[PDB]
């Protein structure tokens, strides 16, 4: 289920 | 199913044909090519007396204005079941993501798609400037011969009379034949691009090898073009006045691979010959209601619900690229 | 109707005649050309005794100072009803704009216009340095012959006596004829530009082909000029001392196209011959009240209200380019 | 009549002779050149014992110290009756001004003037380093031969014995002759500047063409000099050790034009040979009472009242440029 929504591992600004 | 804007390549590396001879793109809102509609060369001499001015000048009514563009719309699946092309060690955790795998696999799929249409377009180009005839053909489709009008003196053959193979490998100079075929080309020839063994028997003559300049002597941006496409175009060097190139490009067909070029052929002409890229209608409801009926290419990512309940990448185009002046190039089959 | 300043090309690519031999522009505030008014060559030898100085030196009163410049003012429509030249995929949404379509179509229209005046000017140039006579002519206009004064020894013919075709294709050397025609040219000849078949029978002699150097051996900026205009000027190479070029330019007249050059002709002269570009009055009320009566060219975009209620692009000029020394070039018709 | 300070050019573009070999300017307050007065090379070896010091060392009394400088004072009119050189569209309203027309026409007139004196000075230079003799001559003036003293081994000829034309065009190497003529040159030769056909038969030998390096391999500021004067000096390339240049400069005489260089000539020497630019008195009352009796050039703008009631630009100079060591260059006429 984590497939359709994915967080990168980085500072929040460059992750958003 | 991802949006239309996910179609970023910045990879335009066609082998010097659709980018150098055939820049003259004409995508239409209409199905066929209407050469009467294209202005092409304009009636470009007459003036009027110094009292008043004359009549209205139009697009000078091309005699034949009806051919079928090659509306090519292939597709593929980007099903997230594969391990993909892993560029060396850029964090395979994102490949583990279905999102990143799916987006870069649609990247890979679509790039395969436009290079497919590019290679079929290059086969169209090689047919075009090697015989003036193009076979608009396919199964469940009538074969239309699209002829630019290549003349007989543009199809004169080296094997006729005396062959270069049947000549002195040391003293004979094929330059005489070079201007012999260049004179009836409606212009100056500045590239002598051969197929490999054609250039082989061309250079077998000594006069060629001590007449050619191996040095750079950088003439134009053709060296830059070769540096870009170091794959299948090979800048042999200077023959003095003219540039010597060899094309050894290959197409990988349904079960086998083989070169684009025939055994021993040549086209003598300019680097600035006029090439038309007329483009037909794009038969996609999305394309019509957003106005991409007149364009080059159209990608899309899209889900099928039901029997083939899956998701695909679809590429649609309709090129009918030709040459404005078929007489510009003399097409010769070699010894 | 758009302003005068919308006349930006940065495209000056005339075929080495109006840019290399005929740089000597003289736009006037007066209708005709007054060769007495042009200083031309100045009386340039005499000094005065070391006590006092002598009389006043003038422009040395040219004998003939009355010819009619070719006041050429054509026009076209830029009616926003066409689909235009679409450079590959630079956002056709702006073409959908009437503003962008109209501005780049006036761009296209006007560029056609100056290349039209340039090609008619090149026909004037080829008439000028091939016979010394120019036909200032047109319907509803008297034909004035404008003669620089080309001499008979500048019109001597190769077919007279022995022809190069009627010579040994292997042992005869046409260099002897080269200096024979170059001696009575009032200077040194450093370009041997031929028309295509003229160069063909020139090079048919072996002595030519083992006397010429195919190498670059870059002598001057003529290689740069050829790289610029890779269209119709072809730098064959070095003949050793002299440069070998071939011009195969073509003009596309009212219904057909044909080369500028006659069948087999030659002009022997320098690359620095003096060429005048006298320019007449510009008959446009705008030009007079803003002082463009003495200039090269004049564009305008302008609306007609009433019967032809439309909008047009108008180009006006008046060149009468000639050669200062007709004896500088020997004009020879070949075998 | 405008002031003396209106003499701004910043245009010093002499063809590498008066700027590179002949930098050694000596304007005098006295009429003639007094080579005894010039120190030239100084007696430059002897020391004195470690007890006391010796006699006084002078300028070592040149044997011949009397030649007539070429006092050249031409002039022209700048009468505001012409339409002038109109640089493209910089507000012809100021040309409509008599003030701006007159000032930029004195600009044009005077620049013609110094380029005239520069071209006659270059003819003096080519006579000087091609035979060691200069003809100080003119009508109503006795012809003085000014000789630097070029030796016989500096005038040895290629046609003597075996000619390069009368040699193998493929295997013979003229490098042997190159050091043969360079050895008796009182120094090292680093430029092999030819006249055009001289370089043509020089390079006709194959050994030359596979011995020369076409590459930049930028040796010195000579490439910068060629980039500056891209007109008539042509940097062919490297011959390996030595630089290969060709000068094809031309002077446009009273009725005709012809090259500075003779048919086939060469001077072998250094780029740092010592060249004197002795300058005589300037015979102008203005020059004497403001101290410009010892200078390079003198302009003036000035009105005549009376019979030739007009206004003129007057340029005055007196060069007698020579070479300090005529033996520095070996002058050879070629095959």
């Amino acid at each position: 289920q984590l497939r359709s929504w994915n967080p990168p591992s980085e500072s929040v600004d460059a992750a958003l | 199913a991802q949006l239309l804007a996910a179609n970023e390549q910045k990879f335009k590396f066609d082998p010097l044909f659709l980018r150098l001879f055939f820049r003259e793109s004409y995508p239409f809102t209409t199905e066929k090519v209407y050469l009467s509609q294209i202005p092409g060369l304009v009636n470009m001499a007459l003036y009027v007396s110094p009292i008043v001015s004359g009549e209205v000048i139009r697009s000078r009514g091309g005699s034949t204005s009806e051919f079928t563009p090659g509306y090519v719309k292939p597709k593929h699946e980007v099903n997230p079941q594969m391990t993909l092309r892993r560029l060396p060690d850029e964090d395979p955790q994102n490949l583990a993501d279905p999102a990143y795998r799916r987006r870069r696999i649609i990247m890979q799929n679509m790039r395969d798609e436009e290079l497919a249409i590019a290679q079929v377009e290059e086969m169209q180009a090689v047919s075009a400037v090697l015989k003036g005839k193009y076979t608009m053909t396919g199964e469940a489709f009538d074969p239309v011969e699209v002829d630019m009008g290549r003349s007989e003196e543009n199809n004169i053959t080296q094997s006729g009379g005396t062959e270069w193979s049947k000549r002195d490998k040391s003293t004979y100079d094929p330059t005489d034949d070079i201007e012999a075929y260049a004179l009836n080309a409606s212009g100056v020839v500045n590239i002598i691009v051969f197929d490999p063994k054609g250039w082989a028997l061309f250079r077998s003559f000594k006069a060629v090898k001590e007449k050619l300049d191996t040095r750079r002597g950088s003439n134009s941006e053709l060296e830059t073009a070769v540096k870009d496409l170091g794959k299948a175009v090979s800048y042999k060097g200077m023959y003095g006045d003219v540039a010597i190139v060899v094309y050894s490009g290959q197409y990988v067909e349904n079960g086998v691979k083989k070169n684009f070029l025939p055994d021993n052929t040549m086209v003598l002409g300019n680097t600035q010959a006029r090439g038309l890229r007329t483009y037909g209608c794009i038969q996609d409801a999305d394309a019509q209601r957003e106005g991409i009926n007149a364009s080059a290419r159209y990608p899309k990512n899209w889900v099928t619900t039901g029997d083939p309940a899956r998701e695909f990448t679809m590429i649609q185009s309709a090129p009918l690229m030709l040459l404005a002046d078929p007489d510009e190039f003399v097409s010769v089959q070699l010894a």
